[PDB]
Formats: structure tokens, sequence, C-alpha cells
């Protein structure tokens, strides 16, 4: 019971439109697409990226840590002597 | 139409539509267009009627 004539009660909500055909597929391209991007991406990356940057962190310092002590294995063995 | 006729209706007509001016003040005309048809659509709603 939820077909579109079943839906929510709404009033004097006017709204206007266009023929696909009379317009075409790429306005304002260069001009309001591009900045738009821009803004939106601007708006994510604080919220995104930097955790992501702590994983690259703990990735290499894993790796070399692992890589360390291997390598530094031998070496451990130099010192001891 | 109707009980007219016609030359009394043209020799009447000549006594007072005649002193309407028939050449353009400030020679204007009138600049008509093949105007286009937009494939538009508008939906107004108030879902109360």
């Amino acid at each position: 019971g939820r077909e579109f004539g079943n839906l929510t009660r709404m009033r004097h909500v006017i709204s206007y439109s266009l023929s696909p055909f009379e317009q075409r597929a790429y306005p304002h391209v260069f001009t309001k697409g591009i900045p738009n991007v821009l803004r939106r991406i601007r708006e994510s990356f604080f919220r995104v990226v930097p955790q992501f940057v702590v994983f690259y962190l703990i990735y290499t310092w894993g790796t070399e840590e692992f890589e360390r002590s291997k390598r530094k294995n031998p070496a451990a063995y130099e010192n001891d002597k | 139409a109707g009980g007219v006729e016609h030359q009394q209706l043209l020799d009447l007509a000549q006594k007072h539509l005649g002193g309407i001016p028939w050449t353009y003040a400030e020679d204007a005309v009138p600049t008509l267009t093949p105007c286009r048809f937009t494939g538009s659509e508008i939906r107004h709603r108030d879902d109360a009627l």
C-alpha cells in the first residue's frame, strides 16, 4: 500500500523541468563541474585521508622493524661475539 | 451578419471608422517570429484538492 498515490501528503511545491532532447548532456562542465568536484574532495580530505596515512606509517614501521630484527639478528650475534 | 445590408454597413462605416489612422505612426512594424516549442513540463501540487 505504498504506491505513488498512497504516499505522503504535500502541498503547493511546484516543480519545473525540461525534455532531455531539449538540453545538452554536459552543461557547464569546465566552469561549474570541476570546481564542484573540488569542493567535494576538499570536504572529504581531513575526514578521510590522515587515518590512512597512519596506516602507511604503521605499515612502513612494521616492515622496517621486522626487516630490522631479522637482519640485525646475525648482527645481534655479532655484538654477542 | 443577419439583417444587415452590406452597402448600408459600408456607407455607414465610412462616416465613423474612417477617422482611424492608417499609415503607421512612427512607421512602427510588429516583428513576429516562428517561435520555438519547448518539451518541458510544470507540475503544481496541493494534495488536498
